[PDB]
């Protein structure tokens, strides 16, 4: 499971195995992170330009 | 206290007792635990308080009166909305 | 019944004014706009220490605000600003609110108890004796999923499997613990399992997002034109 | 004959040719004006490019008489030739405003002209209809399976448009509209959004009114129309499925998107904010150096 | 009349619409492009406060304004994403 | 197959089939599995909800009574139709340029 090589889940409540084949990651969601991300770092280096307004 | 109290178990629990209603309103005496279950307007029937029913009469009152097309919000509103915006 | 000037004033009467509004808010019980309203004060009152005495008072009183909410600030705040030794009394009611102890919150209002008084924050720093029992329930009910009313009356010093079943009660209206007691196994359960994804409430917080964006762009539109449009009247090319 | 059919494609050449013809023969107040249909066919797609008027009476007061010139055809023909060799008979243009049944026997003499079952297209002359004002039929023979005998008959074919690459630029070449009826920008799409709504209330409301007149004025049931509107219920959507949920999921999915748009396009707004209070900074040293400046300035012109 | 009308797509285009595979690549691209004109703009806007726009421009690749680039490029898939939901949910909520 | 179209939803417990046919719960399965087979209906068959999630009827011809059912349909979704509209025009009202 740590291989992630077939996912699922062992559950020892019962003694069964979850075999979760689903697909992983919204790969739209996900790269709206790394935008975001360049935004939060911009706006630091917006307001070393309005330095120059104080 | 009581009174309190009441709008307290409605979130709790959604079956108590009939000796268990009594216990927790601080009363000793069963006929006054099922008089004022009436008054708080609470249906104990076979002995067990329905807290549910009460909670749905409860929140539709609140829709019941006009404000109500923006009051919910609806899928089409929001993107009409943000649409003005940008071209006014 | 007021109709302040935003458009037309000096920004140390904007700072003022807002200052206010979360003092009285906060006494009336209403911790959810006190917190939006000093946020604000702080970030029109500047970080000189020209302006030293009104940033320490309202400093005192944003530790305060979250501390009535259940929020409790960061270790982050304290040890960044320099203030350390005036927000003592703060930083201390703190640590004490979010361990549960109702043993050391005794120590806490009482050795500091002098400070405080100064400041007119102990009229609601009593408040928090409560709010101390239920963060520290809290605590149960997250470490433990399930858990009987005698295993939370041992941690607390609380005094009855019947007494946490009420101090729960009082608490869950508020939906802070978030969670409901089964009285007839004998446990209280918390009910978060998230999935709220599926749900329609991201929805909702999305919506209001855009909409402090679009207001955004207007306090920009105006401020912007308005100060090129005398520059060009005036004799200067 | 050919059996293959499925749309009209019909090029803008042909609308405005018979809008033309009927008025420089200025016929009206109900009269009308047939002409030949040209273009290519044997083909699925009936593509209809040019079009020219016949020598057509129609007589008002008796429906059932009508003058056509066979002589003419086969020579306007043979010209039509001339201008290009790829176009024979495959129909006729209507003037409208609608179908008639006297078209039923108009029909039986283009057979003798055509290599393909022949057109039939309503060019609306008043320019009526919510989309395209022109509807277009193909006559028919088949048994009617209500239990009647063999019926000639003009079933409905689809209307759309293509056009040589070279009209096309003409088209927009004569127009000047901004256009509401096709998408641009957001506000248009808005407009559109609404009228494609109305559309949809207008032709319902028709439906209704149908289902009313068979059994209350007794129109005489036809299974075939019916049994498309059976599979409006079949195909229909439905609420509270996992489909109709992941319908709400991708809305949530992005609404995300345009968040994080909108706040872009707010950065941007705030350096922009930035830029132009830096200009006014820069013009503040300027201002200040013109007054002493213009001291200098005034006296001189008025020495002169 | 004749002129303008070139649709039987005057009511049958608001309502009709693209799959939502097709939406769902546009989200993708977009999204993904908007880090690469926001990665050139953070090189940029380590300058602008030197002497002269128009050398900025040059040395450290201000053409074509990778500040309106960006503003361009986010304002055509927000317009775009409004119009894909308020499509979608209309017909959700008229038809059934 | 008469019982999904005089419905306006698309799906029938096996209780109900029993009873309209006159069938044990074993045989209603054994039923519907013949008719899909035929090409009446298609679908879903859950056994574990004791559903038939019907996805296609068959077109068939209209009677009269028939006529009137799938009529009374059209009035509420000429309503939905109508005042889902009401809302849009009073929404950018003011944008329709």
């Amino acid at each position: 499971i740590l291989d992630k090589i077939f996912y699922g889940v062992l559950d020892q409540g019962n003694g069964w195995l979850y075999v979760y084949e689903t697909p992983n990651q919204d790969a739209t969601y996900d790269s709206a992170l790394e935008l975001v991300g360049q935004l939060n770092k911009v706006v630091d280096q917006l307001f070393e330009k309005a330095s120059v307004l104080y | 206290i009581r009174d309190e109290i009441a709008k307290n178990t409605e979130l709790s629990y959604d079956f108590l007792p009939l000796s268990n209603i009594k216990a927790l309103l601080f009363f000793n005496n069963e006929k006054e635990t099922e008089k004022f279950a009436l008054e708080r307007n609470w249906p104990i029937v076979n002995s067990k308080v329905y807290f549910n029913n009460q909670s749905k009469e409860k929140a539709d009152y609140e829709d019941e009166m006009m404000h109500e097309e923006d009051q919910k919000t609806n899928i089409i509103e929001k993107a009409m909305d943000y649409a003005i915006s940008i071209e006014n | 019944k007021l109709e302040y000037p935003h458009t037309d004033v000096s920004s140390s009467l904007e700072a003022r004014y807002f200052f206010y509004l979360s003092k009285i808010n906060a006494i009336q019980l209403d911790y959810s706009t006190a917190n939006e309203y000093i946020i604000a004060a702080i970030r029109k009152a500047p970080h000189n220490s020209k302006s030293l005495g009104f940033l320490q008072q309202s400093n005192k009183l944003h530790c305060c605000i979250q501390l009535l909410m259940g929020d409790i600030p960061e270790l982050s705040f304290f040890h960044q600003s320099n203030m350390q030794k005036s927000l003592l009394p703060y930083y201390h009611l703190t640590k004490a609110v979010k361990l549960g102890d109702l043993k050391k919150f005794t120590s806490t209002i009482t050795k500091y108890k002098q400070l405080l008084l100064k400041d007119d924050t102990y009229q609601l720093c009593v408040r928090l004796r409560s709010n101390v029992i239920k963060t520290g329930i809290r605590i149960i009910s997250l470490t433990y999923k399930k858990i009987s009313l005698r295993d939370i009356c041992l941690k607390l010093n609380l005094d009855s499997e019947q007494t946490v079943e009420y101090m729960v009660s009082r608490a869950i209206r508020d939906g802070v613990i978030e969670a409901k007691i089964n009285h007839e196994d004998g446990f209280i359960e918390t009910t978060e399992l998230l999935n709220i994804y599926d749900s329609e409430d991201p929805q909702q917080v999305f919506d209001e997002r855009i909409k402090f964006a679009n207001q955004l762009h207007d306090e920009y539109l105006v401020s912007m034109r308005y100060p090129e449009d005398k520059k060009t009247q005036q004799n200067e090319k | 004959m050919s059996l293959q059919h499925e749309k009209v494609t019909i090029a803008p050449l042909v609308l405005l040719s018979a809008l033309d013809h009927y008025e420089r023969t200025q016929t009206k107040e109900n009269k009308r004006c047939v002409g030949v249909i040209l273009g290519d066919a044997n083909s699925s797609t009936i593509r209809v490019t040019n079009s020219f008027a016949l020598p057509f009476e129609e007589d008002e007061k008796n429906s059932d008489v009508w003058f056509l010139d066979h002589n003419y055809i086969e020579n306007m023909n043979e010209m039509c030739k001339k201008i290009n060799a790829k176009e024979k008979l495959i129909g006729w243009y209507h003037s409208g405003p609608k179908l008639r049944a006297s078209d039923l026997k108009i029909n039986e003499l283009f057979k003798k002209y055509t290599q393909n079952n022949p057109l039939l297209l309503i060019v609306d002359v008043k320019q009526q209809g919510v989309g395209l004002p022109t509807d277009a039929y193909v006559a028919i023979e088949q048994v009617k399976d209500d239990g009647t005998s063999t019926e000639k008959t003009f079933l409905h074919l689809p209307c759309t448009i293509e056009a040589e690459e070279a009209e096309e630029i003409g088209v927009e070449h004569l127009l000047r509209d901004v256009r509401d009826q096709a998408a641009g920008g957001l506000s248009i799409r808005l407009t559109n959004q609404l009228k494609s709504l109305k559309g949809l209330q207008s032709k319902l409301k028709d439906v209704v009114e149908y289902l009313d007149k068979v059994i209350n004025k007794e129109l005489p049931i036809n299974h075939t129309i019916l049994g498309k509107l059976q599979d409006v219920f079949n195909l229909l959507p439905n609420l509270g499925t996992p489909d109709d949920d992941e319908i709400d999921v991708e809305n949530h999915d992005r609404i995300n998107i345009s968040n994080n748009l909108q706040k872009a396009l707010t950065v941007k707004t705030n350096d922009e904010l930035m830029v132009i209070y830096i200009s006014n900074l820069v013009r503040s040293i300027i201002a200040f150096d013109d007054l002493i400046e213009n001291k200098i300035q005034n006296k001189k012109i008025q020495e002169q | 009349k004749m002129l303008m009308n070139l649709h039987k797509e005057q009511w049958q285009s608001g309502l009709k619409m693209y799959d939502y595979e097709e939406k769902e690549e546009s989200n993708l691209a977009a999204t993904k492009s908007m880090v690469k004109i926001a990665e050139q703009y953070s090189k940029r806007i380590e300058e602008e406060k030197e002497l002269t726009e128009e050398e900025l421009k040059t040395r450290y690749v201000g053409r074509q304004d990778p500040k309106k680039h960006l503003s361009e490029t986010a304002d055509e898939t927000l317009e775009n994403n409004i119009v894909s939901v308020l499509t979608a949910g209309v017909n959700s909520v008229a038809i059934k | 197959i008469e019982t999904v179209f005089v419905k306006n939803i698309r799906m029938l417990s096996f209780e109900d089939i029993s009873k309209a046919t006159h069938l044990p719960k074993d045989n209603v399965e054994h039923l519907v599995m013949r008719a899909i087979s035929l090409g009446l209906l298609k679908g879903s068959i859950d056994q574990v909800n004791e559903l038939v999630t019907i996805s296609w009827v068959q077109p068939r011809i209209i009677s009269g009574d028939q006529i009137t059912k799938m009529k009374d349909r059209l009035v509420e979704w000429n309503d939905q139709v109508e005042k889902l509209g009401k809302k849009m025009e009073a929404r950018g009202q003011s944008i329709w340029v």
